[PDB]
């Protein structure tokens, strides 16, 4: 795929011609990247699974820049159809919990293998696959085990594999980084009640994914999106409780006693706090020595606290 | 009066564009001594009234040219 | 037991029931975007509300046993209502809001 | 783990659904039955909206009983043209509105800018502001037209399939 | 008569140690007048028909006017309805 | 023990199913009164709209950062519990001889109709909005000012009764059809009855978008159906309460049933029928009453708070104190007092 | 091309049922009007509203909006 | 027959008097900055407001004619009028604040080579 | 001295057929100062018919005053 001058234009509907396809994108991260992507005149095929949740991604652009397809990772034909006409494709995918119909396997391994097989069958340039921080092949968080397997499969076939490993993210409606800070009825977990690592702001993640998804000369490199400075622990909860309510109330329960709530979690209508999250609370950022970052793609991601002042401020006392 | 101008020579020192605090004699000018702009003059006046949590009228803002005048109006409460 | 205690005990649990149905299955996802003044007639109405309640509380035992006090409880409560109705004829003279700004004076020239 | 059974499945289209079509259609029928908006009502198209409250093409023969309050509402009929000046107030109304929310663009001006569309002070369609689920064409669309759009929205509601989408069809 | 003395004493030493919120003091002084009636009513029940309960209906009717004068006087703890002051 | 819990379930399902279809009923009768047709589409006939609307508006549930959830998640449940339902503890002529209530009737209904008012006030206390709580204090002030002249008139109509248990009013009133035929201040009771349970021609604190696009708080979700159901249930309770004392239960065809049941049944076949016609009597005296509420919804417009307090503390209350300067007087004059 | 209009100014007012509507048109002498200024009673009565509304209450003001025909599609 | 925050329109003659008048306007427009940050809930700090207000007045330091400076004074005092209360909304209010860089991505480094 | 507060009257539906943004100030729930605030609906017809022809002008022109349509047509035509 060949293009013209650069990414950043100065006006909407001065359209590019880049035809992207973003998997997932109904939820958290995929809001802001297609918000950055349809802002500057690119056609987006965004497939979905729930009709009522796909709506608020339409207003990012005006016409032909948002499209809905009815994918499902079970159906080969749906994903086959989904990227026939595409030019670049990203998949942010993968719940932080198993469903009542999905394993942790085959939501980013064979779910990834199907779509990457469609990529190879369609010769799609610039396949970008997100994957988790701390994506090892070791056991202890089988989430991380499965993301390592997914990166292995995306490197098995398709050398066009720009793998990106963001840190724990930080934005509006943070699924399990600040919703467990903001609502937070009793945030209670972390047997090791400290000793977490790098936060990254979400619009900086989206800017990183935007500045990777258009430039060339970055095929088959893997990125890790480090936190800017602080790599800080659960002491940021204290900065979260710098807001006057201080309702955070960490009660530092025993480990095997904490499992039962997670084993309750499979029975519930809505997802809560499945045990691979509890296992990742014993992990940290096993930071890759050799993976290109924001300084390679020429960005400086924003710091934690002053952005947290904006980001949590409905929730003050007076 | 005593150590009110300590606070004032703390605020004006914390204010930028004055590279020499040794050039800040307390009983001294603003625009002659330090080359403060007439805009920046009332800028640091509003900084002073915001530090002490006090509100000034318009003519009191008109007459301030040196900080001895400022301390003399600070003395009014 | 067994008569209406069941009603005043069943009903709070029914209230918590129809409350606690949709606390779970309604979608929340709360995104974002979710001294004073006065008048005399906003205050004195409720202040003067109270004595005219508890004179009815005064009147309520009398109207319970209107009998066993014949020819005489009538006289006492007529005196009570006279002493109260003169308080009413005090308060009829004053309690109303006043429109502050409406002027009419004739105009003069030199 | 490490292995996968999951085959090539159908589109969201089915008929073998035990009990979930029934329960989902009950909840969907409840949502499809009452269906009240909040008036936003900006111009001439609001005069036709209040003609739907007129006795000829009555709202209340269907259930449309609108409150004047964005929390007690379901769908938000944007009628009339939409100024540049209004649009932040409109999105702020849109956000304080519960999650099963839809938007009807009533009137040509409300979608794709309509008859002005070339003003400095008009918004070129509410697609630049709020996500819309049913459009309604034309300067003032008929009371017929608004009710036809309402029935088409309810026909969309009859395909929401939310409970069996919890089942991941 | 535990039931009335305990609520009376707690209202009383709540009215003592009340270094916050003038109206909590004011309503503790109110609740004294229903801490006393739980004494009075059960003494009347342990005795008889209406001897002390007449004083009970008196103290209820008068406790109303207590709270009425207390509100309508607390309104004038300041200037009246509202003006500039300090 | 089993018979009374199935009794109480029958009575609760009667009142709940009743107040459910009442909103459809009033909307239909407004609609025919507004020369249109009401909910004519819902499902199977068109009798079902509220019964689907309840399931509809459960599943919304917002909260507001301007207010503690702990008060507004309970204060519309407060008036749902106390104002709506346990006013029926008095069993306001549960229309037979029998009730589900022991005794000491009318002032219990007084106490609970009194108890609803700060359920309204603390509801309006919420959100700390300087334009809201003054409207709340307005609503509650007019609410108590017409509570007072419900109170001071149904204590004077029981001066023809003197017995405070619930039934004795009703067995007293069957001789004269005492309720309205001896005194027409029913009508001012009626015009008091629209205010103390505001479903009114007054609509006064329902300045729906005169404030910042919200009237009460807009506590939508389960508190909305709580407030909605409790307002309508307070309406049918106070309407029953009108049909309790100052309108009559026990219609005179049951007094004539001496000339009917003695021509119908032989001797006490399980009391099979008389409670049913007695219920029929009380029901047709109750729904015909609230049909006038649904009139006065759509006949006369809102009523202008300063004039509303004018209408309380200047006109109706001195007429009232005259009227119980004469009803102690006139029975003392003509013959004599009532016993108990 | 529309049509020819002779040049010059005019103003014409009729009583619309909301009040005197005036139309002030400066015609170029060409196909298109060089200036048109409307004049609306709903823009004058709205202007008078502050001088009228003083010394009332808010439910007075709700009625006094509707009396002077304040349909705001005749503002500009 | 009213005001909202005492907007007056009377242009003086002498440039010294207009200088003093714009100076007092600058004081009120600077003093209202924590009231602005309260009122609109911006992300940036009050000194960001102050340096941008100073930037806006340094945009018109070297304007010659007092009979241009009159309507510049009217624009300044009038937008102070529409900022001192809640006429402007925060979406209307951010039109003064090119705050963030990351919206743009990589862009023009003001070289001729990268116009192409 | 007077210490009065203010309200915003109608964002959307206070008076029907009007976007009546009225910034209204009260002392004792008395409208001591009234500041109507209209102009939310400045659709700019007054600009737009400077580039339209006269036959084209009229369906702009009864979009003003949308409850008395052909009377507004008639005043433009006169
Ligand atoms: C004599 C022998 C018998 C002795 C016993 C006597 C018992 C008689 C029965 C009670 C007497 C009825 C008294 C009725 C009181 C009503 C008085 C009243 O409303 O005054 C009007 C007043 C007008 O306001 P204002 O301007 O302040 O007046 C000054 C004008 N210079 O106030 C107002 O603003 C008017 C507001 C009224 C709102 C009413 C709304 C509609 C109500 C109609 C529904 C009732 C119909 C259904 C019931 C009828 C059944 C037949
Ligand atoms: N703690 C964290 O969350 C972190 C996130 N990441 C990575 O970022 C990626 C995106 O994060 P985030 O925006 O929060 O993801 P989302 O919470 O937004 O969910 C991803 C979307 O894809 C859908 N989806 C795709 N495939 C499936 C499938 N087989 N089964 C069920 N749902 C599927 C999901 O549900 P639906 O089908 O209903 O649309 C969802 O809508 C994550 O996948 C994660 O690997 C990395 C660092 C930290
Ligand atoms: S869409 Fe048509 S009817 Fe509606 S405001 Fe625009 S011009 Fe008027």
């Amino acid at each position: 795929g060949k293009t013209l001058i650069a990414k950043g234009t100065g006006g909407r509907s001065s359209r590019t011609g880049y035809t992207a396809t973003v998997f997932g994108a109904n939820g958290f991260l995929g809001s802001y990247l297609t918000a950055k992507l349809a802002k500057h005149g690119t056609t987006v095929v965004v497939p979905y699974r729930e009709e009522m949740a796909k709506r608020h991604l339409k207003v990012t652009g005006d016409l032909g820049v948002v499209n809905f397809l009815e994918m499902d990772l079970r159906n080969l034909e749906s994903i086959d159809e989904a990227v026939r006409h595409s030019d670049i494709v990203v998949n942010l995918i993968g719940r932080e919990y198993e469903t009542k119909n999905f394993n942790y396997y085959d939501v980013h391994v064979e779910g990834a293998r199907r779509i990457a097989e469609a990529v190879k069958k369609h010769n799609i340039a610039r396949y970008i696959h997100v994957s988790a921080f701390n994506a090892e092949i070791d056991s202890p968080s089988e989430f991380n085990h499965t993301k390592g397997l997914g990166e292995q499969v995306t490197k098995d076939i398709v050398p066009w594999a720009t793998i990106v490993r963001p840190a724990p993210m930080f934005g509006r409606e943070d699924k399990w980084f600040l919703d467990r800070m903001a609502r937070s009825p009793c945030l209670v977990s972390a047997n090791k009640f400290q000793e977490t690592s790098n936060p990254v702001h979400v619009i900086d993640v989206a800017a990183a994914l935007e500045r990777i998804c258009f430039d060339d000369s970055t095929v088959a490199q893997t990125f890790e999106l480090y936190g800017p400075q602080k790599f800080t622990q659960k002491q940021i909860i204290d900065m979260v409780s710098e807001t006057l309510r201080k309702e955070v109330r960490h009660i530092e329960l025993p480990k095997a006693l904490y499992q039962a709530y997670t084993k309750a979690t499979q029975a519930i209508w809505w997802p809560t706090y499945s045990p691979d999250q509890v296992e990742r609370q014993f992990l940290s950022q096993k930071i890759d020595p050799s993976a290109k970052t924001f300084n390679d793609l020429d960005l400086t991601p924003m710091e934690l606290p002053d952005l947290m002042f904006k980001l949590i401020r409905p929730y003050r006392v007076n | 009066r005593p150590d009110a101008e300590k606070r004032i020579a703390a605020v004006l020192e914390s204010f930028d564009k004055i590279s020499n605090p040794a050039a800040i004699t307390p009983t001294a000018s603003f625009a002659k001594d330090l080359n403060l702009d007439s805009l920046d003059t009332v800028e640091v006046v509003v900084a002073i009234e915001e530090e002490f949590g006090i509100e000034i009228p318009d003519k009191e803002a008109d007459e301030i040219k040196s900080v001895n005048q400022a301390v003399e109006y600070i003395l009014a409460q | 037991m067994n008569t209406f205690i069941i009603f005043i005990i069943l009903i709070p649990i029914v209230g918590f029931a129809l409350l606690a149905v949709n606390i779970l299955l309604a979608v929340y996802k709360p995104y974002n975007e979710k001294r004073l003044a006065f008048n005399a007639a906003f205050i004195l109405v409720a202040i003067l509300f109270l004595p005219f309640d508890l004179e009815i509380s005064t009147l309520l035992p009398y109207v319970m046993s209107i009998y066993l006090v014949s020819n005489y409880g009538f006289t006492i409560v007529l005196l009570f209502l006279l002493i109260l109705i003169i308080g009413f004829v005090y308060e009829i003279n004053t309690n109303a809001l006043k429109i502050n700004k409406h002027n009419k004076p004739n105009t003069d020239s030199l | 783990p490490t292995d996968f059974p999951l085959p090539s499945q159908q589109k969201p289209n089915s008929a073998v659904d035990y009990t979930l079509t029934t329960l989902d259609a009950v909840a969907n029928w409840a949502r499809q039955g009452s269906f009240w908006p909040v008036t936003f009502g900006l111009a001439c198209c609001a005069v036709e909206m209040m003609h739907v409250s007129a006795p000829r093409y009555d709202q209340d023969r269907l259930g449309i009983i609108f409150r004047a309050s964005p929390r007690q509402s379901d769908i938000m009929i944007v009628a009339g043209t939409l100024t540049n000046k209004m649009a932040p107030v409109l999105r702020q109304v849109y956000d304080q509105m519960p999650e099963p929310r839809w938007v009807i663009s009533m009137g040509s001006c409300a979608n794709g800018g309509g008859y002005y569309h070339f003003s400095y002070s008009v918004v070129r369609g509410c697609d630049r502001i709020v996500p819309v689920d049913v459009y309604v064409p034309g300067c003032p669309p008929t009371s017929e037209a608004l009710m036809y759009g309402v029935f088409q929205l309810q026909r969309k509601m009859r395909n929401t399939k939310i409970t069996r989408m919890w089942y991941r069809k | 008569m535990f039931i009335g003395t305990i609520i009376l004493v707690l209202s009383f030493l709540g009215f003592v140690f009340n270094r916050r919120n003038i109206i909590l003091a004011f309503i503790c002084l109110e609740t004294m007048l229903l801490g006393i009636n739980l004494i009075l009513l059960r003494n009347s029940v342990l005795f008889d028909d209406i001897s002390g309960s007449l004083f009970a209906i008196v103290i209820i009717i008068l406790a109303g006017v207590e709270s009425a004068i207390g509100l309508s006087l607390l309104v004038s703890y300041y200037r009246l309805r509202g003006v500039i002051n300090s | 023990m089993i018979i009374n819990i199935v009794e109480i379930l029958i009575f609760l399902v009667c009142v709940l199913f009743s107040v459910a279809y009442l909103t459809v009923a009033e909307r239909k009768t407004l609609a025919y009164m507004q020369r249109r047709l009401g909910p004519n589409f819902v499902g199977y006939y068109g009798l079902l709209q509220a019964f689907a609307d309840a399931v509809k508006l459960l599943l919304k549930e917002i909260v507001l950062p301007k207010e503690s959830n702990y008060i507004i998640l309970v204060i519309s449940p407060l008036i749902t519990l106390i104002t709506a339902l346990i006013g029926w503890v008095v069993i306001p002529l549960g229309p037979g001889i029998t009730l589900g209530e022991l005794n000491l009737g009318i002032l219990f209904s007084l106490a609970i109709g009194s108890l609803g008012v700060f359920g309204s006030l603390l509801s309006g206390w919420s959100s700390n909005s300087k334009y809201s709580l003054l409207g709340s204090i307005r609503s509650t002030a007019q609410l108590i000012s017409y509570e007072l002249i419900l109170t001071s008139i149904f204590i004077i109509i029981i001066m023809f009764v003197s017995s405070l248990n619930i039934t004795t009013i009703i067995e007293t009133q069957r001789v004269v059809w005492y309720c309205i035929p001896l005194l027409p201040l029913l009508l001012i009771f009626f015009i008091a009855s629209v205010a103390e349970t505001a479903r009114p021609p007054f609509d006064l604190t329902e300045s729906e978008s005169e404030l910042v696009a919200g009237y009460f708080t807009e506590y939508s979700g389960s508190p909305f159906v709580f407030f909605f159901l409790a307002e309508y249930s307070n309406i049918i309770l106070i309407s029953a309460f009108n049909g309790y004392l100052l309108l009559g239960g026990y219609l005179s065809f049951n007094y004539s049933y001496l000339f009917n049941i003695l021509f119908n049944d032989y001797s006490y076949v399980s009391f099979l029928f008389e409670g049913l016609i007695n219920s029929s009597a009380y029901a047709i005296k109750l729904v015909f009453l609230m049909f006038s509420f649904i009139w006065v919804r759509a006949a006369f417009p809102r009523f202008t708070y300063d004039n509303l307090i004018n209408f309380c503390w200047i006109i109706l209350l001195p007429l009232l104190f005259g009227i119980f300067l004469i009803i102690p007087s006139t029975l003392y004059i003509f013959d004599s007092f009532p016993t108990l | 091309k529309g049509y020819s209009v002779p040049p010059g100014e005019t103003y014409t007012a009729i009583e619309a049922p909301k009040g005197e509507m005036g139309v002030y048109v400066v015609s170029d002498g060409s196909e298109r009007p060089y200036k048109c200024k409307i004049r609306a009673p709903g823009f004058a009565h709205l202007g008078a509203f502050d001088h009228i509304a003083r010394g009332h209450f808010l439910p007075d003001a709700v009625a006094i909006i509707g009396t002077m025909d304040l349909v705001f599609g005749e503002v500009d | 027959i009213a005001t909202a925050f005492a907007e007056t329109v009377k242009f003086s003659g002498s440039k010294q008097e207009l200088q003093k008048r714009t100076l007092a306007l600058y004081r009120q427009f600077l003093r209202g900055a924590p009231t602005f940050a309260d009122l609109y809930e911006v992300q940036f700090s009050i000194p960001t407001i102050r340096t941008k207000i100073r930037q806006e007045f340094e945009r018109h330091r070297f304007v010659d004619d007092l009979s241009i400076q009159n309507v510049l004074y009217a624009k300044g005092h009038m937008e102070y009028q529409e900022c001192i209360n809640f006429w402007k909304q925060q979406a209307q209010f951010l039109k003064y604040f090119p705050e963030e860089d990351d919206i743009q991505g990589r862009h023009q480094p003001s070289n001729f080579v990268d116009k192409f | 001295r007077i210490r009065a507060f203010t309200i915003n009257f109608g964002p959307q539906h206070p008076a029907a057929h009007g976007v009546l943004r009225l910034i209204l100030e009260l002392s004792g729930e008395e409208i001591i100062r009234s500041d109507p605030h209209v102009g939310l609906l400045h659709r700019g017809t007054e600009k737009l018919i400077e580039y339209k022809t006269y036959m084209q002008a009229l369906p702009y022109f009864d979009r003003l005053d949308y409850v008395s349509m052909m009377t507004n047509e008639q005043v433009f035509s006169l």
